[PDB]
Protein backbone atom coordinates (compact mmCIF):
# COMPACT_ATOMS: atom_id res chain seq x y z
CA UNK A 1 0.00 0.00 0.00
CA UNK A 2 1.73 3.11 -1.20
CA UNK A 3 0.51 6.49 0.52
CA UNK A 4 2.09 9.05 -1.27
CA UNK A 5 1.44 12.77 -0.43
CA UNK A 6 2.81 15.86 0.39
CA UNK A 7 2.34 19.47 1.30
CA UNK A 8 5.03 22.01 1.89
CA UNK A 9 4.84 25.96 2.25
CA UNK A 10 7.56 28.60 1.24
CA UNK A 11 8.61 30.20 4.28
CA UNK A 12 12.34 31.04 3.05
CA UNK A 13 12.64 35.05 3.04
CA UNK A 14 14.46 35.27 -0.24
CA UNK A 15 13.78 36.49 -4.15
CA UNK A 16 13.59 34.31 -6.99
CA UNK A 17 16.16 34.00 -9.80
CA UNK A 18 14.96 33.56 -13.56
CA UNK A 19 15.18 29.67 -13.78
CA UNK A 20 15.77 28.94 -9.98
CA UNK A 21 13.98 26.12 -8.62
CA UNK A 22 11.40 27.25 -6.57
CA UNK A 23 12.08 25.86 -2.56
CA UNK A 24 8.78 25.25 -0.27
CA UNK A 25 10.99 24.93 3.08
CA UNK A 26 8.63 23.96 5.45
CA UNK A 27 6.87 20.79 5.06
CA UNK A 28 3.07 20.44 6.13
CA UNK A 29 2.88 16.56 4.71
CA UNK A 30 5.34 14.06 3.22
CA UNK A 31 4.16 10.66 3.57
CA UNK A 32 6.57 8.44 1.76
CA UNK A 33 9.17 11.20 2.00
CA UNK A 34 8.90 11.72 -1.83
CA UNK A 35 8.96 15.45 -1.44
CA UNK A 36 12.48 16.99 -0.75
CA UNK A 37 12.18 20.26 1.21
CA UNK A 38 16.13 21.14 0.69
CA UNK A 39 15.54 21.42 -3.19
CA UNK A 40 11.57 21.77 -3.64
CA UNK A 41 11.99 18.53 -5.78
CA UNK A 42 9.23 15.76 -5.63
CA UNK A 43 10.72 12.34 -7.09
CA UNK A 44 9.00 9.45 -8.07
CA UNK A 45 9.89 6.19 -6.32
CA UNK A 46 6.25 4.77 -7.46
CA UNK A 47 5.79 4.86 -11.17
CA UNK A 48 1.97 5.65 -11.71
CA UNK A 49 -0.27 9.13 -12.07
CA UNK A 50 -0.07 11.97 -9.29
CA UNK A 51 -2.33 14.89 -9.20
CA UNK A 52 0.13 18.38 -8.69
CA UNK A 53 -1.12 21.22 -7.38
CA UNK A 54 -0.16 25.00 -5.65
CA UNK A 55 -1.44 28.14 -4.84
CA UNK A 56 0.38 31.20 -4.45
CA UNK A 57 0.27 34.39 -3.01
CA UNK A 58 1.86 37.50 -4.25
CA UNK A 59 2.08 41.32 -4.66
CA UNK A 60 2.61 41.75 -8.36
CA UNK A 61 3.26 39.88 -11.81
CA UNK A 62 3.96 35.90 -11.28
CA UNK A 63 4.68 33.27 -13.87
CA UNK A 64 5.89 29.67 -12.68
CA UNK A 65 6.85 26.96 -15.13
CA UNK A 66 5.94 23.20 -13.94
CA UNK A 67 8.75 21.12 -14.80
CA UNK A 68 9.14 16.99 -15.26
CA UNK A 69 12.34 14.91 -15.89
CA UNK A 70 14.78 12.47 -14.53
CA UNK A 71 17.93 14.30 -15.98
CA UNK A 72 16.98 17.36 -17.71
CA UNK A 73 13.82 18.74 -16.52
CA UNK A 74 11.34 20.25 -19.06
CA UNK A 75 8.46 22.40 -18.61
CA UNK A 76 5.05 20.63 -19.19
CA UNK A 77 2.53 24.23 -18.64
CA UNK A 78 3.63 27.65 -17.20
CA UNK A 79 1.09 29.54 -15.72
CA UNK A 80 1.02 33.04 -15.30
CA UNK A 81 -1.57 35.39 -13.11
CA UNK A 82 -0.69 39.40 -13.14
CA UNK A 83 -1.60 41.64 -10.36
CA UNK A 84 -0.87 45.56 -10.89
CA UNK A 85 -0.37 47.36 -7.26
CA UNK A 86 -2.00 44.42 -5.29
CA UNK A 87 -2.27 41.68 -3.16
CA UNK A 88 -3.22 38.22 -5.12
CA UNK A 89 -3.71 34.86 -4.84
CA UNK A 90 -3.21 32.38 -7.83
CA UNK A 91 -3.24 28.38 -8.29
CA UNK A 92 -2.08 25.77 -10.84
CA UNK A 93 -2.65 22.37 -10.87
CA UNK A 94 -1.79 19.09 -13.67
CA UNK A 95 -2.12 15.35 -13.27
CA UNK A 96 0.80 13.79 -14.47
CA UNK A 97 1.63 9.95 -15.33
CA UNK A 98 5.34 9.62 -13.85
CA UNK A 99 7.82 6.66 -14.21
CA UNK A 100 10.14 5.78 -10.92
CA UNK A 101 13.69 8.53 -10.81
CA UNK A 102 11.49 12.00 -12.62
CA UNK A 103 10.96 14.52 -10.68
CA UNK A 104 8.69 17.60 -10.26
CA UNK A 105 9.22 21.31 -9.30
CA UNK A 106 7.81 24.20 -9.73
CA UNK A 107 10.52 26.91 -11.31
CA UNK A 108 11.02 30.19 -11.26
CA UNK A 109 10.83 33.06 -14.38
CA UNK A 110 10.96 36.79 -14.91
CA UNK A 111 8.40 37.55 -12.81
CA UNK A 112 9.13 36.25 -9.66
CA UNK A 113 6.49 38.16 -6.77
CA UNK A 114 6.30 35.49 -4.37
CA UNK A 115 4.97 35.70 -0.86
CA UNK A 116 5.65 33.16 1.69
CA UNK A 117 4.89 33.96 5.38
CA UNK A 118 2.07 33.95 8.09
CA UNK A 119 -0.80 35.44 6.52
CA UNK A 120 0.04 34.69 2.80
CA UNK A 121 1.13 30.75 2.24
CA UNK A 122 2.61 29.76 -0.77
CA UNK A 123 1.79 26.30 -0.85
CA UNK A 124 2.78 22.87 -3.23
CA UNK A 125 1.16 19.80 -2.88
CA UNK A 126 1.01 16.64 -4.68
CA UNK A 127 -0.45 13.03 -4.35
CA UNK A 128 -0.74 9.35 -5.77
CA UNK A 129 -4.00 8.79 -7.29
CA UNK A 130 -3.08 5.05 -9.07
CA UNK A 131 0.13 3.35 -8.90
CA UNK A 132 1.02 1.63 -12.27
CA UNK B 1 -19.20 4.10 4.56
CA UNK B 2 -14.98 3.50 4.37
CA UNK B 3 -14.53 6.23 2.21
CA UNK B 4 -15.02 10.27 3.01
CA UNK B 5 -16.11 12.90 0.56
CA UNK B 6 -17.76 16.51 0.27
CA UNK B 7 -18.23 19.37 -1.71
CA UNK B 8 -20.41 21.58 0.08
CA UNK B 9 -21.26 25.43 -1.42
CA UNK B 10 -22.41 28.37 0.12
CA UNK B 11 -25.70 30.03 -0.56
CA UNK B 12 -26.61 33.06 0.66
CA UNK B 13 -25.78 36.96 -0.57
CA UNK B 14 -24.47 38.55 2.76
CA UNK B 15 -20.85 37.93 3.39
CA UNK B 16 -19.67 35.80 6.53
CA UNK B 17 -18.89 38.05 9.97
CA UNK B 18 -15.30 39.22 10.50
CA UNK B 19 -12.81 37.12 12.05
CA UNK B 20 -15.23 34.03 11.92
CA UNK B 21 -15.77 30.44 10.63
CA UNK B 22 -17.47 30.62 7.29
CA UNK B 23 -20.50 28.10 7.14
CA UNK B 24 -21.29 26.54 4.22
CA UNK B 25 -24.77 25.82 4.10
CA UNK B 26 -25.63 24.02 1.23
CA UNK B 27 -24.77 20.54 -0.43
CA UNK B 28 -23.36 19.20 -3.81
CA UNK B 29 -22.35 15.99 -2.48
CA UNK B 30 -21.74 14.84 1.48
CA UNK B 31 -22.84 11.06 1.72
CA UNK B 32 -21.01 10.63 4.49
CA UNK B 33 -22.07 13.65 6.54
CA UNK B 34 -18.64 14.48 7.47
CA UNK B 35 -19.28 18.41 6.86
CA UNK B 36 -21.87 19.94 8.59
CA UNK B 37 -23.77 22.07 7.67
CA UNK B 38 -25.61 23.43 10.99
CA UNK B 39 -21.89 23.98 12.57
CA UNK B 40 -19.73 24.73 9.33
CA UNK B 41 -16.87 21.87 10.35
CA UNK B 42 -15.69 18.96 9.33
CA UNK B 43 -15.40 16.45 11.59
CA UNK B 44 -13.05 13.47 10.39
CA UNK B 45 -14.61 9.62 10.91
CA UNK B 46 -11.84 7.78 9.20
CA UNK B 47 -8.52 8.79 9.67
CA UNK B 48 -6.14 8.88 7.26
CA UNK B 49 -4.72 11.55 4.45
CA UNK B 50 -7.11 14.35 3.26
CA UNK B 51 -7.24 16.69 0.53
CA UNK B 52 -8.55 20.00 0.97
CA UNK B 53 -9.47 22.74 -0.96
CA UNK B 54 -12.10 25.56 -1.92
CA UNK B 55 -12.52 28.21 -4.57
CA UNK B 56 -14.26 31.38 -3.05
CA UNK B 57 -15.84 34.16 -4.88
CA UNK B 58 -15.35 37.98 -3.74
CA UNK B 59 -15.78 41.40 -4.64
CA UNK B 60 -13.38 42.91 -1.93
CA UNK B 61 -10.83 42.12 0.01
CA UNK B 62 -10.48 38.41 1.39
CA UNK B 63 -8.66 36.25 3.53
CA UNK B 64 -9.57 32.06 3.59
CA UNK B 65 -7.70 30.57 6.85
CA UNK B 66 -8.03 26.81 6.74
CA UNK B 67 -8.31 25.78 10.61
CA UNK B 68 -7.34 22.10 11.73
CA UNK B 69 -7.77 21.20 15.21
CA UNK B 70 -8.17 24.85 16.60
CA UNK B 71 -4.88 25.08 14.55
CA UNK B 72 -4.47 27.75 11.59
CA UNK B 73 -2.57 25.75 8.82
CA UNK B 74 -2.48 27.80 5.85
CA UNK B 75 -3.94 31.83 4.65
CA UNK B 76 -4.28 32.80 1.34
CA UNK B 77 -5.60 36.44 0.76
CA UNK B 78 -6.82 37.81 -2.45
CA UNK B 79 -7.31 41.27 -3.02
CA UNK B 80 -9.91 43.14 -5.50
CA UNK B 81 -11.96 46.64 -5.72
CA UNK B 82 -15.80 46.51 -7.18
CA UNK B 83 -14.77 43.58 -9.75
CA UNK B 84 -14.80 39.63 -9.18
CA UNK B 85 -12.20 37.54 -8.33
CA UNK B 86 -11.46 33.59 -7.06
CA UNK B 87 -9.41 33.38 -4.04
CA UNK B 88 -8.09 29.34 -3.88
CA UNK B 89 -6.75 27.42 -1.49
CA UNK B 90 -5.77 23.85 -0.41
CA UNK B 91 -3.70 21.23 1.83
CA UNK B 92 -2.81 17.52 2.09
CA UNK B 93 -3.59 16.16 5.95
CA UNK B 94 -3.04 13.23 7.60
CA UNK B 95 -6.05 13.09 10.17
CA UNK B 96 -7.06 11.22 13.51
CA UNK B 97 -10.67 10.32 14.14
CA UNK B 98 -12.66 13.20 15.72
CA UNK B 99 -10.15 15.86 14.23
CA UNK B 100 -11.91 18.81 13.14
CA UNK B 101 -11.21 21.06 9.82
CA UNK B 102 -13.09 24.63 8.26
CA UNK B 103 -12.40 27.53 6.73
CA UNK B 104 -12.28 31.02 8.04
CA UNK B 105 -11.91 34.78 7.31
CA UNK B 106 -10.13 37.49 9.18
CA UNK B 107 -10.63 41.39 8.70
CA UNK B 108 -10.68 40.41 5.60
CA UNK B 109 -14.08 38.83 5.22
CA UNK B 110 -15.86 39.39 1.76
CA UNK B 111 -17.47 36.37 -0.36
CA UNK B 112 -19.88 38.41 -2.03
CA UNK B 113 -19.74 37.13 -5.65
CA UNK B 114 -21.13 38.43 -8.36
CA UNK B 115 -23.96 37.08 -10.45
CA UNK B 116 -22.63 33.39 -11.27
CA UNK B 117 -19.29 33.49 -9.23
CA UNK B 118 -19.91 30.96 -6.02
CA UNK B 119 -17.73 29.71 -3.17
CA UNK B 120 -17.20 25.79 -2.75
CA UNK B 121 -15.29 23.91 -0.37
CA UNK B 122 -14.43 20.26 -0.85
CA UNK B 123 -12.18 17.74 1.07
CA UNK B 124 -11.48 13.88 0.47
CA UNK B 125 -10.26 11.17 1.94
CA UNK B 126 -7.29 9.79 -0.27
CA UNK B 127 -5.69 6.89 2.36
CA UNK B 128 -7.17 5.69 5.19
CA UNK B 129 -5.30 4.35 8.08
CA UNK C 1 -8.33 -1.73 -11.55
CA UNK C 2 -10.09 1.70 -13.09
CA UNK C 3 -7.01 4.35 -12.97
CA UNK C 4 -9.22 7.34 -14.88
CA UNK C 5 -7.56 10.82 -14.65
CA UNK C 6 -7.01 13.56 -17.43
CA UNK C 7 -4.89 17.12 -17.99
CA UNK C 8 -5.79 19.03 -20.76
CA UNK C 9 -4.46 22.44 -21.79
CA UNK C 10 -5.51 24.86 -24.56
CA UNK C 11 -3.33 25.72 -27.43
CA UNK C 12 -4.96 25.46 -31.10
CA UNK C 13 -8.69 25.07 -29.46
CA UNK C 14 -11.82 24.79 -32.08
CA UNK C 15 -13.39 27.57 -31.75
CA UNK C 16 -17.11 28.30 -31.83
CA UNK C 17 -19.64 27.37 -29.02
CA UNK C 18 -19.75 27.98 -25.51
CA UNK C 19 -18.09 24.72 -24.65
CA UNK C 20 -14.50 25.39 -23.52
CA UNK C 21 -11.97 22.90 -25.55
CA UNK C 22 -9.26 22.39 -24.16
CA UNK C 23 -7.14 20.54 -27.14
CA UNK C 24 -4.31 19.35 -25.99
CA UNK C 25 -3.81 16.25 -24.11
CA UNK C 26 -1.15 16.60 -21.23
CA UNK C 27 -2.84 13.30 -19.38
CA UNK C 28 -5.16 10.67 -20.59
CA UNK C 29 -5.44 7.56 -18.25
CA UNK C 30 -7.93 5.08 -19.92
CA UNK C 31 -9.11 7.89 -22.30
CA UNK C 32 -11.89 9.42 -20.88
CA UNK C 33 -11.64 13.01 -21.95
CA UNK C 34 -12.72 13.85 -25.98
CA UNK C 35 -9.84 16.42 -27.20
CA UNK C 36 -12.25 17.64 -29.96
CA UNK C 37 -15.31 18.40 -28.14
CA UNK C 38 -14.23 18.89 -24.92
CA UNK C 39 -16.10 16.34 -22.88
CA UNK C 40 -15.08 13.74 -20.23
CA UNK C 41 -16.99 10.84 -20.62
CA UNK C 42 -17.29 8.62 -17.17
CA UNK C 43 -17.22 4.87 -18.11
CA UNK C 44 -16.47 4.20 -14.46
CA UNK C 45 -19.43 5.14 -12.04
CA UNK C 46 -17.82 6.55 -8.82
CA UNK C 47 -17.25 10.36 -7.47
CA UNK C 48 -14.79 12.17 -9.25
CA UNK C 49 -12.84 15.30 -8.13
CA UNK C 50 -12.93 17.73 -11.39
CA UNK C 51 -10.95 21.79 -11.57
CA UNK C 52 -10.09 24.22 -14.05
CA UNK C 53 -7.38 27.04 -14.32
CA UNK C 54 -8.26 29.26 -17.07
CA UNK C 55 -6.48 32.26 -17.93
CA UNK C 56 -7.96 35.31 -19.38
CA UNK C 57 -7.44 39.10 -20.25
CA UNK C 58 -10.84 40.27 -19.84
CA UNK C 59 -13.93 39.14 -18.59
CA UNK C 60 -14.36 35.21 -17.48
CA UNK C 61 -17.06 33.66 -16.09
CA UNK C 62 -16.72 29.73 -16.19
CA UNK C 63 -19.26 26.67 -15.26
CA UNK C 64 -18.74 22.68 -14.60
CA UNK C 65 -21.69 21.20 -16.45
CA UNK C 66 -22.31 17.59 -16.91
CA UNK C 67 -25.00 15.52 -18.42
CA UNK C 68 -26.95 12.27 -17.61
CA UNK C 69 -28.97 10.63 -20.06
CA UNK C 70 -28.74 13.43 -22.71
CA UNK C 71 -30.09 16.15 -20.16
CA UNK C 72 -27.59 19.14 -19.55
CA UNK C 73 -27.00 19.49 -15.65
CA UNK C 74 -26.20 23.36 -15.00
CA UNK C 75 -23.66 24.06 -11.88
CA UNK C 76 -21.61 26.82 -10.04
CA UNK C 77 -19.87 29.43 -11.57
CA UNK C 78 -16.66 30.95 -10.94
CA UNK C 79 -15.75 34.59 -12.46
CA UNK C 80 -12.83 36.77 -12.93
CA UNK C 81 -13.93 40.30 -14.09
CA UNK C 82 -10.98 42.34 -13.54
CA UNK C 83 -11.07 43.40 -17.17
CA UNK C 84 -7.74 45.23 -17.12
CA UNK C 85 -5.92 43.39 -19.92
CA UNK C 86 -3.74 41.49 -17.49
CA UNK C 87 -3.22 37.83 -17.03
CA UNK C 88 -5.94 36.50 -14.14
CA UNK C 89 -6.32 33.04 -13.49
CA UNK C 90 -10.12 31.75 -12.69
CA UNK C 91 -10.29 28.89 -10.83
CA UNK C 92 -12.93 26.28 -9.44
CA UNK C 93 -13.57 22.46 -8.82
CA UNK C 94 -15.87 19.92 -7.14
CA UNK C 95 -16.44 16.75 -6.32
CA UNK C 96 -18.95 14.93 -9.24
CA UNK C 97 -20.89 11.79 -8.21
CA UNK C 98 -21.30 10.02 -11.81
CA UNK C 99 -23.19 7.42 -13.50
CA UNK C 100 -21.74 5.53 -16.62
CA UNK C 101 -22.29 7.35 -19.80
CA UNK C 102 -22.63 11.34 -17.74
CA UNK C 103 -20.21 13.92 -19.53
CA UNK C 104 -18.94 16.22 -17.83
CA UNK C 105 -17.36 19.77 -19.76
CA UNK C 106 -16.48 23.02 -18.66
CA UNK C 107 -18.41 25.92 -20.17
CA UNK C 108 -18.53 29.77 -20.44
CA UNK C 109 -20.58 32.71 -20.20
CA UNK C 110 -21.73 33.76 -23.69
CA UNK C 111 -21.15 37.74 -22.50
CA UNK C 112 -17.82 36.63 -20.42
CA UNK C 113 -16.16 34.36 -22.12
CA UNK C 114 -12.63 36.10 -22.65
CA UNK C 115 -9.94 32.71 -22.39
CA UNK C 116 -6.46 33.96 -23.77
CA UNK C 117 -4.72 32.51 -27.10
CA UNK C 118 -1.03 32.01 -27.39
CA UNK C 119 2.09 31.01 -25.80
CA UNK C 120 3.60 32.79 -22.75
CA UNK C 121 0.65 30.61 -20.30
CA UNK C 122 -1.94 28.06 -19.86
CA UNK C 123 -5.18 26.96 -18.93
CA UNK C 124 -6.08 24.09 -17.76
CA UNK C 125 -8.83 21.65 -17.23
CA UNK C 126 -7.82 18.13 -15.20
CA UNK C 127 -10.22 15.63 -13.20
CA UNK C 128 -9.44 12.48 -11.84
CA UNK C 129 -11.57 9.43 -10.10
CA UNK C 130 -11.71 9.55 -5.97
CA UNK C 131 -13.12 6.41 -5.77
CA UNK C 132 -16.11 3.77 -7.46
CA UNK C 133 -19.52 3.31 -6.20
Amino acid sequence: TQKIAFSATRTINVPLRRDQTIRFDHVITNMNNNYEPRSGKFTCKVPGLYYFTYHASSRGNLCVNLMRGRERAQKVVTFCDYAYNTFQVTTGGMVLKLEQGENVFLQATDKNSLLGMEGANSIFSGFLLFPD
Amino acid sequence: KFQSVFTVTRQTHQPPAPNSLIRFNAVLTNPQGDYDTSTGKFTCKVPGLYYFVYHASHTANLCVLLYRSGVKVVTFCGHTSKTNQVNSGGVLLRLQVGEEVWLAVNDYYDMVGIQGSDSVFSGFLLFPD
Amino acid sequence: QPRPAFSAIRRNPPMGGNVVIFDTVITNQEEPYQNHSGRFVCTVPGYYYFTFQVLSQWEICLSIVSSSRGQVRRSLGFCDTTNKGLFQVVSGGMVLQLQQGDQVWVEKDPKKGHIYQGSEADSVFSGFLIFPS
